[PDB]
């Protein structure tokens, strides 16, 4: 009975009085079409629900609690403590076994666009200037890789931003620190070893890739030549990143795509 | 409501938000909408249901959510055109002389801008999508991709669209037809 | 460096020893009479162990002299209780301590 | 009320109580003050300590200017009748355990009465000057060695006072008779 | 070396300056002093007896008041109705305290817990002669240096249902509907995935405290009972519409106590009959039929939104349990 | 010209031109009224929009900046006068007012200018203490700070000292405290760093600001006794009364309940002795024209001092004190179970009624002890020291008002009272 008194309330109020403060009556609005339709919320909501089991409840609970420290601290500007509680929950969502048991509750709790909106705030700021918290931006990378890597459906997920990463895919390269963690690296994992990815990986991103990679042989790294490398004329390591990108995408299980 | 919408839409910003309240509102606004009694009677109701909203800034607010997405395609216009082909089933004069009016006596350039920038991405037939989604099929049972399996993206919307521009001409209203040239 | 006023006596007979826990009801406050701590507040007795290094070595020297049901101003000074560097918040440094204890029960 | 004046107020509330609300009030739309409330008035009234005040500038018979070499607050009047005030100072000064002493140095030394007793406490600069036609006494905070504020009078100085003071609340004229104890 | 190098933050300044704090003050006679709506009540035995005069006090009474420093003297909390300066500034002290610990940042409320009180809010929550936009702004710091950290932890995971396949699970498969009743909005059982609460104990003095994580603690029971009681005093209050809601006009009395209603039945508490005798509040077919202003309603909403969100809840656990 | 050194002054210096000019563009960054139709108001802000990047594009927002620095190398109107001349020196004040408003006006609204010009936060807040615009760069950083997240990462610690400093100097000013409020959060998102910079650096010392505290409502009971000396007629100099309790509770709520006794001085000759004003948590001892004892400290003008006693204890249940009087050489006395404290208070101002007087807070049950049919003494008074109950008047009664006025829990049914007289009694004819 409580659709009847809110839908009552809802349109009583209105036809009382004319309603200031468009909040209110937009909150209002929203509650009356909730109350209409009713299963949408059963719609909405039906995908996002979950069952495990009554014996892995321990694990599943510091998962949950992991996670909300994630999105707690997503929430917050990005420091050093920061960043080594963002590393720290990373670890132990790592670490956790429903991670692998349940692979579709990942992809329900939305994990990968929360790590994705959080790498994305510390890859701000600058583009070609500042590449602050390499740790902050590694870890969220390769948790993006191993996310991705385990499954069949989760690199499909990924593929959705791999079109945003390749736009700053320049960043982490010429430095042998971090030959797994990398933008790049993370979309050659979700581009890996799937024919259909390969496929309906189409050329709005191709062009950029070669782009990049003219630019890395016609360019030498400018933090080489101020660590005091010789200046060759064009730079090898960007340049073997995005060969090593292309080849990802155009050999695929042994058989080259026609078309790529 | 249509007074909140029309002032979401008119506020000054750079990109139209999602306005997922927008975007369930103007569907049940568009689905309100729709022998010779028995055909009389249906088409005086329709006018009664149209009049039921289009006298209520309807006819203005479609219009003005239109202008404030300066040609992107996306699921607020992709429904905005469905409520302006629901407020304009038939030949409904009177709500295309209130849209002549309103686009006379506002003289903005944000909606024929955009109506051009709208049209000029609407969709069209890819040979290549196509034999590429013909032989990921070939290769493995890959479903299927429900935006016309990726070779014609939102044609139900392009045939809106144009169903609205021709909704705006139809009889023999000369007064819009030269103001759309 | 801590001292012990005694305010109400506890028929100082039975004393604070290496391994047991004590419950006191305490009103900590400054030097200049603001208060910046309590137990009687949130209604709940502090529990703490003798020795174990978990509070302040003017609060644990002091009430290892006192007695069961003896009330005791103990006076600390900054080095015996925060240092030179203070509680970062709330107690500024080189700032003296005064603690309003009751011991309840010893355990 | 006056001297010895005892009364009473009704704000309403109480109709039962009221007595000649039905003789005149009752009928002419007149309400009582507190009719609808749930709970009675505060009941501010006039307090008799005078605590001291900023000074106010749309106050007569009392300016204070300030000027800025040395920084100063002059003064100045315009009045037909004359009295004695009481001037202070904003911020105390306070005294930490190991320091207690005050010596007031005239024109010439160190010629005063040993006022050298705070464990810890927080005095406040004052002087309690008489109002001439012209009074230009003021305040300036100097420096010779230490803490030093000079309050430069000027005609007519025989009965202003000049001295730190803890909190203190009484307006009289008298030059000693004030509040003392020694503790032993 | 000089007076306002000694009263102030700099003392290796050698020069004299003043600063505009430094003003002359006189002692003036222009104050007002506010009398007390309640008094100690000392009952004397009135007999005389052969043995002593009794005087006898037994109910308590207290108060709470602001010190300023530089005066270095006390004010009653009520005193600031009259005041315009220190009413709008201890306000934005307050409004200050709340946002220097908005967030999940506890180890500054850890602090400000201490730097006002423990029951100083629950006093200036159920004070009835607030100034108004004190009591506003001690709500909300209540709000925010206890509740505010497991109310949004809560919060963000209200989307997500996450439930086990107990047999405790598998009792909800009825989610009473026939027999012509429908069950009321909360009642009832839950089983489902919800992140646990935890509050730390605030103490300093224990040295080295192990992480301080989640909150500082705080009576939850006294809170909500202390909660219904004001509401229903408040409901009771505005069905008559007086001319001296509880802290001046009608929004400084109900939207502070509705919003922490609100964020209370958010966190997990009122169990099946308090949430019972919440509903019994706005539901007899109240609050919803009152003429409430626009900030109120615009949190009704909200609470109305709670409401259907824990039915929606309902309904896919007992889909879950039929599905079993 | 001017300002690099001294030169012969045939410059230009259109000091009302400029003048009139900032008050023009101040008002033409005026943002639209509130009381104004929607269209027309966002109609407005897009023009102000526009026009403030078409400004902000040219870049004399710099411009500005440069002529602000130009003119704060000066210290005062007079200092300005006798250099750059008399209308010079009065109207730079408010050429500098004009152009922080200006500053202030330009930046507004917009999310790029802050951005944009952050790097010269350095300079506004070591202007900040310019003590004659602070106002006005106070408002700037303001409108800086609340619309750019940008600006706030290059706010260090000297940065919040500097705005603090400038609080404790400038006085309470609500303004600091909404830009410590949008130093603490901008958009959504906090920063942890200011937040506890603000934290530690604000509230550790408490002088601010404001602190405030609960305590408890102590009241104060008095008998109908008054005592004053000089020359004349004479009442001995000399009283004592005993007193005990029944009943104590050391923390009845949340605090040590207040439970002091002595005697209380007057003003003059006159009812209401000085002290707390009325209704606060001071009882006798908490002024100087009180002095109560209260077990184990002497209190005498809100100040205690601990003294030595055979047992020193507080007030507890069955505990009997004992108060003497001495007027003209000694003073008040107090002995605790009969056996004398090693206080008192010497050298106190004797003109006043003085008169004995108990404070207490809440659960107390407390006698007074005289002689006669009011009580029974406990022990032996000292030799000379009579009573109350024969300090009392002849042909007079005897009753315990509170202390000064009606603290009494009543209804609206108060008898509310104005000034008295002095007795109109505190010689043969000739």
């Amino acid at each position: 009975s409580l659709q009847q008194l809110i839908s009552e309330t809802m349109v009583r109020w209105a036809q009382e009085s004319v309603i200031e403060d468009p909040e209110l009556v937009r909150a209002m609005f929203v509650l009356l079409h909730r109350q209409y339709d009713g299963i949408g919320g059963l719609v909405r909501a039906l995908p996002k629900t979950y069952t495990i089991n009554g014996v892995s409840v321990e694990d599943t609970i510091n998962l949950l609690a992991s996670l909300g420290q994630i999105r707690s601290l997503l929430s917050v500007r990005m420091g050093k403590e920061e960043e080594k509680l963002m590393i720290r929950g990373l670890g132990d969502i790592m670490n956790n076994k429903v991670f692998y048991q349940h692979p579709n509750l990942m992809r329900a709790l939305g994990m990968h666009e929360t790590v994705m909106e959080v790498m994305v705030n510390v890859l701000g700021g600058g583009e070609s200037k500042e590449i602050t918290f390499p740790k902050m931006v590694a870890n969220c990378c390769r948790f993006l890789c191993y996310f991705c890597r385990i499954s069949r459906q989760n690199q499909k997920a990924m593929f959705d931003h791999l079109s945003y990463l390749l736009e700053n895919s320049s960043v982490g390269l010429a430095s042998p620190a971090m030959r797994g963690s990398t933008p790049l690296d993370v979309a050659a994992a979700s581009v890996m070893d799937n024919n259909e990815l390969a496929l309906a990986l189409r050329e709005p991103d191709l062009e950029k890739v070669v782009r990049y990679l003219a630019g890395c042989g016609l360019q030498s790294c400018q933090m080489l030549v101020s660590k005091g490398y010789p200046d060759i004329g064009w730079n090898p390591v960007e340049g073997e990143r995005y060969l090593d990108f292309l080849r990802f995408a155009v050999f695929c299980n042994g058989e080259s795509v026609e078309e790529n | 409501l249509i007074l909140l919408f029309s002032r979401t839409a008119l506020t000054e910003k750079c990109k139209l938000e999602e306005d997922f309240l927008y975007m369930a509102y103007a569907d049940i606004m568009a689905k309100s909408c729709h022998s010779f009694e028995e055909k009389e009677m249906e088409k005086q109701k329709l006018l009664y249901q149209q009049a039921r909203l289009h006298d209520r800034g309807a006819a203005e607010m479609v219009l003005q959510t239109i202008s404030a997405s300066k040609g992107e395609t996306g699921p607020m216009v992709a429904a905005t055109l469905k409520l302006g082909i629901a407020i304009l089933n038939g030949g409904n004069s009177t709500v295309q002389q209130k849209m002549l009016d309103y686009l006379k006596e506002k003289k903005d350039v944000g909606f024929f801008q955009s109506l051009a920038g709208l049209m000029q991405s609407c969709s069209v037939l890819d040979l290549n999508a196509f034999e590429r989604q013909n032989k990921a099929e070939g290769l493995g049972m890959v479903t299927e991709e429900g935006s016309g399996e990726k070779v014609l993206q939102d044609d139900e919307f392009t045939c809106d669209l144009f169903r609205f521009l021709q909704l705006l001409c139809e009889g023999h209203n000369s007064d819009f037809q030269n103001y759309l040239r | 460096g801590v001292e012990i006023e005694t305010i109400s006596p506890g028929d100082g007979r039975t004393f604070p020893k290496k391994g047991q826990t004590c419950v006191v009801h305490y009103t900590g406050m400054l030097q200049n009479g603001k208060k910046f701590d309590s137990s009687r507040d949130r209604n709940k007795p502090f529990k703490f162990r003798i020795g174990k290094q978990e509070v302040i070595k003017g609060f644990e020297e002091g009430a290892a002299q006192m007695s069961l049901g003896q009330r005791a101003k103990l006076t600390c000074t900054p080095d015996v209780a925060y240092g030179a560097t203070g509680h970062p918040g709330v107690i500024p440094p080189n700032a003296t301590l005064i603690f309003d204890v009751e011991l309840l029960n010893l355990e | 009320l006056g001297v010895a004046q005892v009364g009473r107020m009704n704000f309403g509330k109480d109709v039962s109580t009221l007595k000649y609300f039905t003789i005149c009030g009752l009928q002419e739309g007149y309400e009582p003050f507190a009719v609808n409330t749930n709970r009675d008035i505060t009941m501010w009234l006039s307090k008799r300590l005078p605590q001291f005040l900023q000074v106010p500038s749309n106050h007569e018979h009392i300016e204070v200017t300030r000027i800025d070499k040395v920084t100063q607050k002059s003064f100045g009047s315009q009045n037909n009748n004359t009295d004695i005030m009481f001037y202070r100072l904003s911020m105390p000064i306070e005294c930490a355990x190991x320091x207690x002493x005050x010596x007031x140095x005239x024109x010439x030394x160190x010629x005063x009465x040993x006022x050298x007793x705070x464990x810890x406490x927080x005095x406040x600069d004052s002087d309690f000057e008489v109002l001439m036609k012209t009074a230009h006494g003021h305040l300036v905070p100097d420096r010779i060695d230490k803490d030093k504020e000079t309050p430069k009078p000027e005609f007519n100085n025989h009965k202003d006072y000049a001295q730190e003071k803890p909190s203190r609340l009484k307006q009289x004229x008298x030059x000693x008779x004030x509040x003392x104890x020694x503790x032993x | 070396p000089l007076s306002a190098g000694l009263f102030k933050s700099e003392h290796k300044n050698p020069v004299p300056q003043c600063p505009p704090r430094l003003h002359v003050q006189f002692l003036s006679h222009v104050l007002w002093s506010r009398m007390p709506n309640q008094f100690l009540k000392v009952d004397v035995s009135r007999i005389s007896e052969r043995q002593g005069w009794l005087v006898q006090c037994l109910d308590p009474l207290q108060f709470m008041s602001l010190h300023i420093p530089e005066e270095n003297r006390s004010v009653d909390i009520l005193e600031l109705t009259e005041q315009e300066e220190l009413l709008q500034f201890h306000y934005h002290t307050l409004r200050l305290y709340s946002a220097v610990c908005a967030l999940g940042n506890h180890r500054v409320a850890h602090a400000l817990c201490s730097h006002v009180d423990e029951p100083q809010l629950l006093y200036a929550i159920e004070n009835k002669y607030m100034p108004g936009l004190l009591r506003a702004g001690y709500y909300d710091l209540l709000i925010d240096i206890h509740l505010s950290s497991y109310a949004t932890a809560r919060l963000m995971m209200n989307n997500e249902f996450i439930v086990p396949m107990t047999e405790e699970t598998k009792s909800i498969t009825l989610f009473p509907d026939e027999n012509k009743k429908h069950g009321l909005p909360g009642i009832g059982l839950s089983t489902s995935l919800r992140p646990r609460m935890r509050f730390s104990s605030p103490s300093f003095v224990s040295i080295s405290n192990d992480c301080y994580q989640y909150s500082p603690e705080f009576p939850l029971d006294i809170l909500k009972a202390k909660t219904i009681q004001m509401l229903t005093e408040a409901v009771k209050e505005g069905s008559l519409h007086a001319r001296d809601p509880v802290g001046g006009t009608t929004e400084f009395l109900f939207v502070p106590l509705i919003k922490l209603f609100y964020t209370l039945l958010i966190m997990g508490i009122f169990h099946n009959e308090d949430l019972k005798h919440i509903l019994q509040l706005i539901e007899p077919s109240g609050l919803l039929q009152m003429k409430l202003p626009e900030p109120v309603k615009l949190q009704m909403c909200l609470l109305l939104q709670y409401l259907c969100d824990c039915q929606v809840r309902h309904r896919i656990e007992a889909i879950v349990a039929f599905s079993d | 010209a001017l300002s690099k050194k001294v030169k012969l002054p045939t410059i230009d210096l259109p000091i009302e031109s400029v003048s009139l000019s900032l008050q023009d563009l101040i008002g033409y960054f005026h943002p639209p009224d509130e009381h104004l139709e929607h269209e027309d108001k966002q109609n407005r802000l897009r023009a102000l929009k526009n026009r403030q990047n078409l400004f902000q594009e040219e870049g004399m927002i710099n411009l500005v900046l440069e002529c602000i620095d130009r003119l704060h190398v000066y210290s005062s109107a007079a200092h300005f006068a006798d250099v750059a001349g008399r209308e010079a020196g009065e109207s730079w004040k408010s050429i500098l007012n004009s152009l922080y408003e200006l500053l202030a006006a330009l930046i507004r609204g917009n999310r790029k200018n802050c951005a944009q010009f952050s790097g010269s936060l350095d300079w506004l807040i070591s202007r900040l203490e310019r003590l004659e615009a602070s106002s006005g760069i106070l408002e700037v950083l303001h409108c800086v700070l609340v619309e750019s997240p940008e600006a706030l990462n290059i706010i260090k610690e000297g940065h919040i000292k500097s705005i603090i400093s400038l609080l404790d100097k400038h006085g309470r000013n609500h303004k600091v405290l909404d830009v410590l409020c949008s130093l603490c959060v901008c958009h959504g998102v906090a920063v942890r760093s200011n937040q506890h910079l603000i934290c530690d650096n604000l509230l550790p010392g408490r002088d601010l600001l404001l602190q405030t505290r609960l305590v408890n409502h102590v009241s104060s009971m008095r008998p109908n006794i008054f005592l004053g000396v000089s020359e004349g007629s004479a009442q001995y100099k000399k009283w004592y009364y005993e007193l005990m309790v029944d009943h104590t509770e050391p923390f009845v709520t949340a605090e040590a309940t207040h439970l002091r006794v002595g005697w209380a001085s007057t003003e003059g000759y006159s009812p209401y002795p000085g002290g707390g004003e009325e209704w606060g948590g001071n009882g006798v001892g908490d002024d100087l024209f009180s002095y109560g004892f209260d077990g184990l400290h002497l209190w005498s003008g809100c100040i205690a001092r601990t003294v030595s006693s055979p047992n020193q204890h507080l007030l507890r249940t069955d505990d009997v004190i004992s108060c003497c009087l001495d007027l003209s050489a000694p003073s008040i006395s107090f002995r605790i179970n009969g056996q004398p404290v090693q206080g008192m208070f010497e050298n106190f101002n004797i003109d006043g009624l003085f008169f004995p007087v108990v404070s207490f807070s809440a659960g107390i049950k407390v006698r007074f002890l005289l002689g006669g049919r009011h009580g029974e003494f406990k022990f032996l008074p000292p030799p000379g020291y009579a009573a109350c109950y024969e300090a009392v008047l002849p042909k007079e009664k005897l009753k315990v008002e509170h202390s000064r006025e009606y603290k009494q829990e009543r209804t609206y049914t108060r008898d509310l009272l104005g000034p008295t007289v002095s007795l109109t009694q505190a010689v043969p004819v000739d």
